[PDB]
């Protein structure tokens, strides 16, 4: 009121569909200015053109279910993050550690990288064996061990206790070990790309390996020992698989078209472009 | 000031010089005070 | 009269004859941070005027070879205006972008370019090298170009590994020197968090790449630039201290 | 009312092309057309217009000004311009 | 070309604030501008010559 | 609504008094903590303490007027803003210029900085003589140039046609010549003292002589001559009187204490600092 | 209750055991401009919190000799933090100041400093000649000393030709060792002009001047520095442009 200037939506909505779309019958037309064939790629925006206006439709009701599509059932499915080797007679050893990262390898890499953001649930579960694949009556620990906690120095440490950190006791002949874990993230989405740097400070152009990580998906330390005093004499071999549950996504992105070359960054030899396609016999002719 | 954002483009066989023609004028807040007699004009003698 | 078009914040103002349309990326317009997403317990300051305009970026001259540039957003108006100095005072920013690209040509001159914002742009390293502590790493500059901007150097893959083909799923626009001589595109703010440091992160990239070459007849003017023009939108800016510009 | 204001002064031009200031394609990127001080009642391009001739009988001024841009170039030549205010302070600027 | 002076404001270029202008118009109507008297002629007069 | 901190009296008022305040009857007090004689200087307010409270008055209706002291009667007095001397007979010259500044020399001078802020109109009176002070029926002409306004370079020049430039025709004999001025700065206020530079760039520390001017205050000049296309062998002087009406004032500030050296500039002589005061005889002994 | 005292604005806070109340200079608050007085019609920009806040300059270290200080305000501002950062883009300018002077001592030590807001001070050439182009004029850096501040040569006219026992009929505060240890005034903004340019005019100055000498006994603490502390308030800029400092 003394000064005036101090005094001073979104675009669409979500439609519940529970089935595929239908089809309405349609005929011939012929008059001017109504063209639902001619679009403009420029403006970003994709064709609008539909079955009905191009041709002639009958009437078709349709059926199909869309569930399975849905990113809940996409992920729904379990897959191997980490495998982890334990020899706990070789010298002195004794444990194995396996820092959690879900990027280890490629089929479910591929899959999660095709959203910027994942905020979910997870379900490890933990198939371990014998190098030889058979299956003895030895008891193993599985500790997870959150960022921060100290790691187990050896077979025999106190870092075992575990009046904390959390722990599975299981006998290598049972059924495998299966967990629930929550959304543990210090941010409120996990993301799979980070442009920016952990820190501030000089950057060199030499060595950036600084560049592209994200503390935000740090989970800690994965560990594994056999539970005796003495050494065990055996080779032991840890899969662990994760169904990924209760999951949203955000700003999809593009699948990787290369082989990955490393975990935690997505390096490319430029030599060797695969050029995505199978090569062919000129144009106009097909297969 | 007049800058040139992106450049001046003409397709082949048509002149590749043109010009602008600059123009001014006032608003409705625009107002004037203290008439004075202006300098744009001399005079040395009487006009006959 | 969907053909021209008008924009205006600040004291900046942009008009367009030829430009088709306008893309508002992800359907959502840029906002303050609602107070159920703050964090942060200080009061953020909200410039306006000073902060919310459209900048202008050296331009990009761009021949019949061409392969592309790039730019990344809080990281261009670092250096630069009042914008630059708030975000060199604050450790946390927000705020979206109105973007437009422009490029003139003659209807004797073809060709298309691909504009498109890409959140979360990472650029990666180029080689063969398998081993983590020997394998190439894209040196600063390449990373955060600055106002002056950085050049592809094989568009096909961006630079990411990922084919160019698919960039079409992020908020795009062509403009094709035939239909209309610019492209607009206004981001909202997005990210993990309701506001993080400009200068550490740069939310998302732009990208210019000249799919179908560029082509002409002799006689006809050979200088085609390229200039880009950004308006922080909606700006917020935090946590104030001594100025730290790297 | 809108009236014909001279930019281009210098020794040349004779008469009628002091009117005009030439655009034409340039080899170097982002490079200045032309400037000039925008006070009226000053030596200048605001001579040859009428607010420039009226606001001489009067001491002082007060109001937002308007300046027209009119192209008279070819139909099937295209270009964009930037045109641009900067408030006192400094000298005109040395890039754009 | 059209032959009238641009109708574009400042409200519509830029972003502006509210302004009240007291300033006077009064002085430039037609009829202050010739209020003021000047030298139309002077005559030279010699009676003795 | 959507976010909550972006939702967001003086002290005093003036009174109407037409005379000076009463006193009114008050007797002893003995108690305790009711002290109006203590004070605090280092407040900066100045002491509340009254009449009644200190000691015992009695009742007392005052009418002595108050009107005089105010500051409109006391700028009502005219003053000598300049003086202009004319000889039209030696040499060529045959014009006097004068530009308008009232900081001309003291007394007036003196009163208008006792204040910052000045609004208010004019009348300027011109009393025109002889170096001998005699009266000659001869026509003098007054013209006002204001700022930008081209000055007479001649007594035959064509500047004085004065189609807008406003002008005074007077002969000597006859009463001075009066006009009343109004407010003419760009500005709201006249302000006689302003720190700061009229322009940007930069300013040597040899040589500020741009430094002080305020351009606010620059009317312009005033011209005189006298009308005959012969030039007239005479001496002649031209005292400027002006009231000063309809005035207002902001933010009082100190006297001056030191002579005047310079015109629009407060320098004094660091050596002859006056102490603005009589000497004396050392302390408790007064007169 | 009335001696202590609080202040707080931005995220800068002062607290006081021994302050003599607060000073609120001319009976007005400071105030954005209203409707009616404006006169530029761009949209001025409101940064506050990232301007209005207490800004501490260096000490200066208060000896038996002292002959007192001053600064300009909307100068020594001007190169330090956000606000000087808005000051240097923008061509107008309008704010008040709250002032905060401290000088600690013990209760052994005696005297009495004057603190003062002036306006418009103008400082003046000390010399006796009269002619006005060989007459002395005050240096640039004497007249706008920046963040250093500057000193008297002779405070007793107040360098300004003006006796300075009357310099009480400005805003002012003494802070006396024996009674307060600390001054506060706040300043409205005040001009002749709605806005006005903060790099070529300084509104009003400060003046620190120790009136009754410093004095105190062997033993006891010599150094005794004096620290003063301006909040930029209610702040308002416009004019926007390139950076221009001088
Ligand atoms: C008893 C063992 C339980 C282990 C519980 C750990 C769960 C970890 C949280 C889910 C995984 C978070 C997503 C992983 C991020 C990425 O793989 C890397 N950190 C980034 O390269
Ligand atoms: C026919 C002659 C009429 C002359 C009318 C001129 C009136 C001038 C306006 C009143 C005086 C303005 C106050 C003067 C300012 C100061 O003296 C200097 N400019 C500053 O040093």
């Amino acid at each position: 009121d003394p000064v005036e200037d101090i005094i001073h939506r979104a675009i669409s909505g979500a439609t519940n569909v529970e089935s595929a779309a239908d089809t309405t019958p349609s005929s011939h037309r012929l008059e001017t200015g109504r063209v639902p064939a001619l679009q403009a790629a420029e403006t970003g925006a994709t064709s609008n053109a539909t079955d009905e206006n191009m041709i002639e439709t009958r009437c078709v009701i349709n059926r199909n279910g869309v569930l399975e599509t849905t990113i809940n059932h996409f992920f729904s499915r379990s897959g191997l993050v980490g495998v982890v080797n334990l020899t706990d007679g070789g010298d002195t050893t004794g444990y194995a550690t396996w820092d959690i990262d879900i990027m280890g390898f490629v089929q479910l890499r591929r899959k999660c990288e095709m959203f910027t953001y994942m905020r979910f649930n997870a379900e490890f579960t933990f198939v371990t064996t014998t190098k030889s694949g058979e299956a003895r009556p030895y008891m193993l620990q599985y500790m997870y061990v959150p960022p921060g906690a100290p790691k187990p120095t050896g077979r025999d440490a106190f870092q075992w206790q575990t009046a904390t950190n959390p722990s599975v006791f299981v006998k290598l002949t049972d059924p495998p070990a299966q967990v629930s874990v929550p959304f543990m993230s210090p941010a409120s989405a996990y993301q799979w790309f980070y442009d920016g740097y952990p820190t501030f400070g000089q950057h060199p152009e030499t060595s950036n390996t600084t560049y592209g990580l994200c503390p935000n998906n740090m989970m800690g330390t994965f560990a594994v020992r056999v539970v005796s005093r003495e050494a065990s004499q055996l080779k032991l071999q840890t899969r662990v698989y994760m169904k990924l549950k209760h999951v949203r996504a955000w700003v999809p992105r593009p699948i990787r078209s290369q082989p990955y070359l490393l975990k935690n960054f997505p390096n490319y030899d430029s030599s060797k472009i695969t050029n995505s396609a199978r090569d062919r016999s000129s144009i106009k002719q097909a297969n | 000031t007049l800058w040139y954002q992106t450049n001046y483009v003409v397709p082949p066989e048509t002149p590749g010089e043109a010009y602008i023609i600059a123009m001014g004028a006032a608003q409705d807040n625009f107002t004037l005070k203290i008439c004075k007699d202006t300098d744009e004009v001399t005079q040395q003698a009487v006009l006959q | 009269s969907d053909r021209v078009a008008q924009l205006t914040v600040g004291n900046s103002s942009i008009t367009t004859q030829e430009a088709a349309n306008i893309v508002l990326a992800y359907g959502e317009w840029p906002e303050y941070c609602p107070d159920t997403d703050a964090t942060a317990v200080d009061k953020p300051t909200r410039p306006d005027v000073s902060v919310n305009r459209f900048y202008t970026l050296d331009s990009k001259m761009w021949q019949e070879n061409s392969t592309g540039w790039y730019w990344k957003f809080p990281d261009v108006l670092n250096k630069t205006g009042v914008f630059g100095q708030n975000a060199q005072f604050h450790y946390l920013y927000r705020s979206g972008f109105c973007l437009h690209v422009q490029c003139n040509a003659s209807k004797f001159h073809q060709g298309a370019l691909l504009v498109a914002v890409i959140p979360e742009f990472v650029i990666a390293g180029r080689g063969s090298n398998t081993k983590p502590n020997e394998a190439p790493h894209p040196g600063f500059t390449t990373t955060f170009p600055g106002t002056t901007g950085a050049t592809f150097h094989d568009p096909y893959v961006l630079d990411s590994g990922v084919p160019l083909s698919q960039a079409l799923i992020y908020p795009h626009q062509w403009v094709n020197l035939r239909t209309n001589n610019c492209a607009t595109v206004i981001v909202p703010y997005i990210n993990a968090v309701p506001f993080d440091s400009a200068i550490n992160h740069s939310n998302f990239g732009l990208v210019v790449v000249p799919v179908s070459p560029l082509k002409y007849s002799s006689g006809a003017t050979t200088a085609i630039p390229i200039t880009i023009t950004i308006a922080p939108l909606n700006s917020e800016f935090g946590g104030l201290r001594q100025a730290v510009s790297q | 009312v809108e009236t014909i204001l001279e930019v281009n002064n210098t020794t040349e031009a004779t008469g009628l092309t002091r009117l005009l200031i030439p655009v034409s394609s340039q080899n170097k990127a982002d490079e200045l057309c032309a400037a000039f001080m925008v006070d009226p009642g000053r030596i200048g391009p605001w001579q040859s217009t009428l607010v420039g001739q009226i606001c001489r009988y009067y001491t002082q001024w007060s109001g937002s000004l308007k300046v027209t841009f009119m192209f008279t170039g070819s139909f099937m030549a295209t270009g964009k311009m930037l045109v641009a205010y900067s408030p006192p302070g400094s000298a005109q600027p040395a890039n754009r």
